[PDB]
């Protein structure tokens, strides 16, 4: 559970991290450990260096994909619709 | 014959003397009733006043062979100084539903009156449009550059109205309807914008359309429509600017005034929620008395 909450976490921590300081991080003793979290849990080390914008990008968009959206954002005009109605309710 | 056009403001007298004209003639039945048309002229606002029907004959058959009394007209001008000595010849109205390629030879005839170039003002006597149920057009000579040679042909000119005191509130004196077609109360002004939105909305696709009938019903290049296309997109916005950007920024400005008066509302009924309860406070005692 340690290791999860951290890499949740370092999203908006960093941007990057050295292979041996991700390692430093989530606990582990052993490069190659860490390089196999990575695979599970979806980091991109790529010339072991992290990219959390990434990951960032990937998670924002799921939660704008789900109907709340209208009033998620709330729309210019959406604000002022509701005020016109209740003037004259 | 002064080329001094611009626009066209019509008395609400003209639109409505042009119909019952064209049913007591009883040239109907997709039968034309073609009259003389009387006002201001000479000035880039063509001002037209009032209208007088003509006997005219159509050959529904043929459109291209009328009756027109020629002499009846310059009879009819004595009277129309008597009316109001301002009104001299200035066209002729047409009946709808739209323009003809049968107009330019009646608007010939009509040269021999006016001092100005002969108006055609169409008044639909159906009522169909968006705005004014008129369009307005004027027979213009101009050369064509893309290679024939000189024609005459009919330029629109805008409709409008603009009216006298006397005839604006008869206008009102008249009528009774609160009227959604303009402004008023909030719930008045909500008609009217979400009929402008659908009004770009029908207008917009109407352009759609005429691009692709050129090229696929065989309707020629004419430039002069797609030269203002042209400078439509050229004003037309754009996004990811400092000016786009000062538009959010007066959002916040405006709303914070109506959330500060909304605010100022609530103050004042909250009082009389409390001045109410004054009301109450006496009417126990009473209560208790009887």
């Amino acid at each position: 559970a340690i290791r999860d909450e951290i890499a949740k976490n370092t999203e908006l921590s960093y941007d990057f991290l050295p292979l041996s300081n991700i390692k430093a991080l989530l606990f582990f003793n052993n490069e190659k450990e860490t390089e196999k979290f990575a695979l599970e849990r979806n980091w991109p080390i790529v010339n072991s260096k992290v990219y959390f914008n990434n990951q960032s990008k990937e998670k924002a968009d799921y939660e704008d994909e789900m109907m709340h959206e209208e009033d998620q954002k709330t729309n210019i005009i959406e604000k002022a619709m509701d005020y016109a109605i209740s003037i004259e309710n | 014959m002064s080329l001094q056009h611009e626009k066209v403001t019509i008395a609400p007298l003209v639109l409505l003397s042009a119909l019952d004209h064209y049913e007591r003639t009883q040239t109907k039945e997709n039968k034309r009733c073609v009259g003389v048309i009387l006002g201001d002229a000479n000035s880039s606002t063509i001002r037209v006043t009032n209208s007088f029907a003509l006997p005219f004959e159509e050959d529904e058959k043929n459109s291209d062979v009328w009756f027109l009394d020629h002499n009846y007209i310059e009879n009819m001008n004595e009277m129309c100084k008597k009316i109001n000595a301002k009104e001299k010849l200035i066209g002729w109205y047409h009946s709808g539903p739209k323009l003809r390629a049968s107009d330019l030879k009646i608007n010939e005839l009509f040269k021999k009156y006016t001092q100005n170039n002969p108006l055609l003002l169409i008044v639909d006597v159906k009522q169909q449009g968006v705005g004014l149920p008129t369009d307005a057009y004027v027979a213009i000579e101009q050369v064509k550059d893309d290679g024939t040679s000189t024609e005459k042909t009919f330029l629109h000119l805008p409709c409008t109205i603009e009216a006298e005191e006397a005839e604006e509130i008869g206008v009102e004196h008249l009528l009774r309807d609160v009227r959604d077609q303009a402004a008023g109360g909030l719930s008045i002004r909500l008609t009217n914008q979400l009929k402008s939105l659908k009004g770009l909305q029908s207008k917009l696709k109407d352009v759609v359309e005429y691009l692709d009938k050129v090229i696929n019903k065989e309707l020629p290049i004419n430039h002069t429509i797609l030269g203002k296309l042209q400078d439509v997109f050229n004003l037309l916005p754009n996004l990811g600017t400092p000016d786009d950007d000062e538009i959010d920024v007066e959002n916040h400005d405006r709303i914070n005034i109506s959330n500060n008066l909304q605010k100022a509302l609530t103050v004042k009924t909250n009082d009389e929620l409390m001045v109410i309860y004054i009301s109450n406070l006496v009417r126990s005692i009473i209560a208790f008395d009887d």
